[PDB]
RNA sequence: GUAUCUAGGACUACCAUGGUUGCAACGGGUAACGGGGAAUCAGGGUUCGAUUCCGGAGAGGGAGCCUGAGAAACGGCUACCACAUCUAAGGAAGGCAGCAGGCGCGUAAAUUACCCACUCCCAGCUCGGGGAGGUAGUGACGAAAAAUAACAAUACAGGACUCAUAUCCGAGGCCCUGUAAUUGGAAUGAGUACACUUUAAAUCCUUUAACAAGGACCAAUUGGAGGGCAAGUCUGGUGCCAGCAGCCGCGGUAAUUCCAGCUCCAAUAGCGUAUAUUAAAGUUGUUGCGGUUAAAACGUUCGUAGUUGAACUUGUGCUUCAUAC
């Protein structure tokens, strides 16, 4: 111990961090956890897309 | 000539069978060198020893 | 007395090499190509065989011995294979018809002790590890 | 990939395994430095040959050209960085006769020895697993730090080591809850 | 002249009668994708290099071709052919050598994971997306690192030590040295688990509160031990039997090689098997051998292709200085 190099993003104001934000970085103190795929089912639920034309809901009961 | 097969093993029938049970588990290789001088330091002075062997057992 | 010294004579002079490369005996033993031939299993490591009976070889002279041996077939080219087992006892650990694995025998391939005409020695026995049996190591499977 | 992982790998095997000659005079390297085991007395003879060849592919050149002083002098930087290497030894031709055991001298195991840390060359080797050992930051664990020459005067104890007195025990201060309790 | 984006026997027609070769051409053969490159020593190497890099190729067998700048594309289509799909019997669909799976096969090889934070890429695009790429579970193929205790007197034997006395001899002995399931002091961190950290999140590594050894535990072997080749002419058993064993050879009744135990050794988290390969091997050789006979000059002489070739074909000086002295 005694020695635990790591670093510091110094922003100079909240709104100008709230433009870069790196989310899945800032997730560690992140105020904003949204949208869990996840990750799985999108490209089986995108493989369900490409057979319905015009509507695109015919995909609730396969989740 | 395949006459009889039968004997194959035959001093593995007559073994008296005896066993070892004992003798104090030894220790690590580095111990197990240190070892390797108390043995061979003093013991061991090489005097005239006129043709003789080290692990000899008499 | 030869040897070509010449200077621009290297076209003859490698010519002169491979004229002579079978003539080292002990380098045919890939060259020609007859691995595929004739190393009686074919050219790989080992070979996943299976038992065919029990053999009763004798030992070469002047030393009357019974090596108690087995013939093998194999599912690799499919021929007649003779092998042979270490460590007295054992032919109650063949339990023939078997799938056997099979090494050489530790020449490159010639009749090694007085054992003429087999040219293996067996390491396994039906997957399950035949040199710690005799050890007990591992529980033979009979059935 | 990509890149794997390059081999330079240690264990360099004897071209003869049972000779007497050989034997003997391995264990009088592990009668004074006592080493795990055969295999790192290989790793020290694999790290000379290094110095050896190479510092010999220098000799056959002749003065005075740039690679036998730009490979020369810097490999006597570092051999005299290292610790094994004097001032008057400092030609090419005076680092072939170094001998073996001046790498083992300076051993991280045996130079806490040689200094008054360890008073046994067996209570000397096992602190380094146990951590006990601090060089101006840090404490290593590894009994192969093997260590320049400018590094002989901060060499000593841990501050969180039982020596001088951080956790004492800390199992023995248990062991008093123990007996007394 | 045609086509072709363009050279052009690319190809039609007319014309000439040629390109090629013992300086191994054309022919077949390869368990042959080339290459950057990989492994061993004193060089010269001989082996290989499927496989992250680069380049050329294929998506079952083959062949045409749309669209586009760009495929002769196959996670586009078409045929046939192979092997398999569904069907109400009228029809429709098919390539995992993409990923993870099984099946078969053979000595022979991993989770039906997570994530776009990294690196790059895609477009209308800062925002979308990418079993690219990252991480984890799998892995003794590997490479690197390094735990099996350390210290104490007595002890029990050897020695120095002081000294009696010396072909003898002991005591003051004893830094030492061993054996001590004698006695310990117990030094401790793997395990262990708060919290922490790192992470997309998580684990793991580092940090770490609480845990943590009188061993029986927190427990290393694998192979040997006649000679090669390192180390019981120990014992029991066995009697040319069973075996052993790379080779040399040991077993034929008092076994240094067998089967056990005994101790001894080897390297040590690695040992062994077999199998190809280089070194040893100056036993594939120009360096680097051999030809009287140990394996070995065509019986012969000319003789081209080969390959190797004489000599002779502008200089020492002369004077000086930098320059050693």
């Amino acid at each position: 111990g005694g020695r635990s190099t790591g670093f510091a993003l110094i922003y100079d104001t909240l709104d100008f961090a709230k433009k870069f934000e790196p989310k899945y970085r800032l997730a560690r103190h992140g105020l904003f956890e949204q949208k869990k795929q996840t990750r799985k089912q999108r490209k089986e639920r995108r493989n369900r897309m490409k057979k319905v034309r015009g509507t695109a809901k015919a995909k609730i009961g396969t989740g | 000539v395949h006459g009889s097969l039968a004997r194959a093993g035959k001093v593995k029938g007559q073994t008296p069978k005896v066993e070892k049970q004992e003798k104090k588990k030894k220790k690590t290789g580095r111990a197990k060198r240190r070892i390797q001088y108390n043995r061979r330091f003093v013991n061991f002075v090489q005097g005239f020893g006129r043709r003789r062997g080290p692990n000899a057992n008499s | 007395m030869g040897k070509p010294r010449g200077l621009r004579t290297a076209r003859k002079h490698v010519n002169h090499r491979r004229d002579q490369r079978w003539a080292d005996k002990d380098y045919k033993k890939a060259h020609l190509g007859t691995r595929w031939k004739a190393n009686p299993f074919g050219g790989a490591s080992h070979a996943k065989g299976i038992v065919l009976e029990k053999v009763g070889v004798e030992a070469k002279q002047p030393n009357s011995a019974i090596r108690k041996c087995v013939r093998v077939q194999l599912i690799k080219n499919g021929k007649k294979i003779t092998a042979f087992v270490p460590r007295d006892g054992s032919l109650n650990y063949i339990e023939e018809n078997d799938e056997v694995l099979v090494a050489g025998f530790g020449r490159k391939g010639h009749a090694v002790g007085d054992i003429p005409g087999v040219r293996f020695k067996v390491v396994k026995v039906a997957n399950v590890s035949l040199l710690a049996l005799y050890k007990e190591k591992k529980e033979r499977p009979r059935s | 990939g990509r890149i794997p992982s390059v081999f330079s790998k240690t264990y360099v095997t004897p071209r003869r395994p049972y000779e007497k000659a050989r034997l003997d005079q391995e264990l009088k390297i592990i009668g004074e430095y006592g080493l795990r085991n055969k295999r790192e007395v290989w790793r020290v003879k694999y790290a000379l040959a290094k110095i050896r060849k190479a510092a010999r592919e220098l000799l056959t050149l002749d003065e005075k050209d740039e690679k036998r002083l730009f490979q020369g002098n810097a490999l006597l930087r570092r051999l005299v960085r290292i610790g094994v290497l004097d001032e008057s030894r400092m030609k090419l031709d005076y680092v072939l006769g170094l001998k073996i055991e001046d790498f083992l001298e300076r051993r991280l195991q045996t130079q806490v020895f040689k200094l008054g840390l360890a008073k046994s060359i067996h209570h000397a080797r096992v602190l380094i697993r146990q951590r006990h050992i601090r060089v101006r930051k840090q404490v290593v664990n590894i009994p192969s730090f093997v260590v320049r020459l400018d590094s002989q005067k901060h060499i000593d104890f841990s501050l969180k080591s039982p020596f001088g007195g951080g956790r004492p025990g800390r199992v023995k201060r248990k062991n008093l809850k123990k007996n007394q309790g």
